[PDB]
C-alpha cells in the first residue's frame, strides 16, 4: 500500500489510528505512529492488507511507536490534504504560535497553532510528557496522524485532546482546545529512524 | 494552495498576510537561541503573536528590566517570573503527579508567565487540591477549566 501521513490503518483488527510519517532504518521501510495505538507485534493493516507489525512502542510516560513493514510497501514523502497532499520536506521544529496542521482519517486535515510545549498530560492509563499542544481540532481515530506545519516541516504526531461526547474537540472554539502531540525528533532519535523527505 | 484555504478558514490567515507571517515564523526559530542567550538568567520564554490588526509579531519575555533587545524584530516583554521559576514549579507538579481525577493537564506558558493547569470544567477544586500537594507556589500557577476531557 502506499505509506502516507493521515491515512486510516487497523490495528490487530480491534482498533483504528492514522499513520504518521513514513520512515525508514537502514534498508527497512516503516511508519511512525502514537504509542497508544498499539503493542509491540501488533499487526497493521491498510485496506484489510497486513502491511507491518509494531516495532516499538512507549506508552504512557511518552506516546510513540513505529512500525515495521514488508519491502512490499510503498513510501512516499506525504501527508494527506482533502483529494492532494502536502510534501514532507523535513523536521525543523517551529515555535510557538507558529501556524500548524494535522491530517487523520477523522477530522482530515486541519489547522491551528501550537499553543505550548513540554506538557504533562493526566492520560487514564498514566501521565504522558512532553507533549506539545496546539489548537487545531481532532478526533478519536486521528490518533498517530500527522502534525505538520504550512511549509511542509513534519512536527509530530497525534497523542489526544479532549474530545466532547461526539468524539471530537471541532465543536468548541480553537482557544478552548487542546489537541496534543507527540514531537516527532524524539521518536526518530529514540529508533533509529530517517524520516522520509521530498 | 489547498493549505492556503485551511489556513485562511482555521486561522484567518489571508493570502495578502501570509508573506508576513513567514517572515515572523521564520525569524522565531533562527532567532530563538540568540534571544534566550541574552536575556540570560531572566529569560522567561519566546512565542510568535497575532496583532488585532491581523499581522504577526516575535514576543520575548524577560524578568528583569532590560526593556529591548539587540536582535531585531522582537518585542520584550517584562514579566515577574523567569523561565528558570516557572519551571522548577512544572517539575513540582510533575512530580506530585509522580507520588488525579479532574485534571487534564499542566505545562508553563511564558505567554501568560505561569504554568497552566487544565482541569475538567467543574474541578478547578481537583486542581486546587493538585497544585497544594505539589508544593507549587500558587503564584505562579494558574488553574484553567477545559471542556471535554483527556
Ligand atoms: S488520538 O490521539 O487522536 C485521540 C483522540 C481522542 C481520544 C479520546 C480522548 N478522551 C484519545 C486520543
Amino acid at each position: 500500500a502506499n505509506i502516507v501521513g493521515g491515512i486510516e490503518y487497523s490495528i490487530n483488527n480491534a482498533s483504528l489510528c492514522s499513520v504518521g510519517f513514513s520512515v525508514t532504518r537502514g534498508a527497512t521501510k516503516g511508519f511512525v505512529t502514537a504509542g497508544h495505538c498499539g503493542t509491540v507485534n501488533a499487526t497493521a493493516r491498510i485496506g484489510g492488507a497486513v502491511v507491518g507489525t509494531f516495532a516499538a512502542r512507549v506508552f504512557p510516560g511518552n506516546d510513540r511507536a513505529w512500525v515495521s513493514l514488508t519491502s512490499a510497501q510503498t513510501l512516499l514523502p506525504r501527508v494527506a490534504n482533502g483529494s492532494s497532499f502536502v510534501t514532507v520536506r523535513g523536521s525543523t521544529e517551529a515555535a510557538v504560535g507558529a501556524a500548524v496542521c494535522r491530517s487523520g482519517r477523522t477530522t482530515g486535515y486541519q489547522c491551528g497553532t501550537i499553543t505550548a510545549k513540554n506538557v504533562t498530560a493526566n492520560y487514564a492509563e498514566g501521565a504522558v510528557r512532553g507533549l506539545t499542544q496546539g489548537n487545531a481540532c481532532m478526533g478519536r481515530g486521528d490518533s498517530g496522524g500527522s502534525w505538520i506545519t504550512s511549509a511542509g516541516q513534519a512536527q509530530g504526531v497525534a497523542s489526544g485532546g479532549n474530545v466532547q461526547s461526539n468524539g471530537n474537540n471541532c465543536g468548541i472554539p480553537a482557544s478552548q482546545r487542546s489537541s496534543l502531540f507527540e514531537r516527532l525528533q524524539p521518536i526518530l532519535s529514540q529508533y533509529g529512524l530517517s524520516l522520509v523527505t521530498g | 494552495p489547498q493549505l492556503k484555504f485551511a489556513m485562511q478558514r482555521d486561522l484567518g490567515i489571508f493570502p495578502t498576510q501570509l508573506p508576513q507571517y513567514l517572515q515572523t515564523e521564520k525569524l522565531a526559530r533562527t532567532q530563538a537561541a540568540a534571544i534566550e542567550r541574552e536575556f540570560g538568567a531572566q529569560f522567561a520564554g519566546s512565542w510568535i503573536e497575532r496583532n488585532e490588526d491581523g499581522s504577526f509579531k516575535l514576543v520575548a519575555a524577560t524578568s528583569g528590566a532590560r526593556k529591548s533587545s539587540t536582535l531585531g524584530g522582537v518585542e520584550v516583554r517584562n514579566v515577574r517570573y523567569s523561565l528558570k521559576q516557572l519551571q522548577s514549579a512544572m517539575e513540582q507538579l510533575d512530580a506530585g503527579a509522580n507520588a488525579l481525577d479532574g485534571v487534564q493537564s499542566w505545562y508553563v506558558d511564558p505567554r501568560s508567565n505561569a504554568v497552566v493547569v487544565k482541569v475538567d470544567d467543574g474541578a478547578t477544586d481537583a486542581g486546587v487540591d493538585f497544585v497544594a500537594l505539589s508544593g507549587a507556589d500558587s503564584a505562579q500557577v494558574r488553574i484553567e477549566s477545559s471542556p471535554g476531557k483527556l
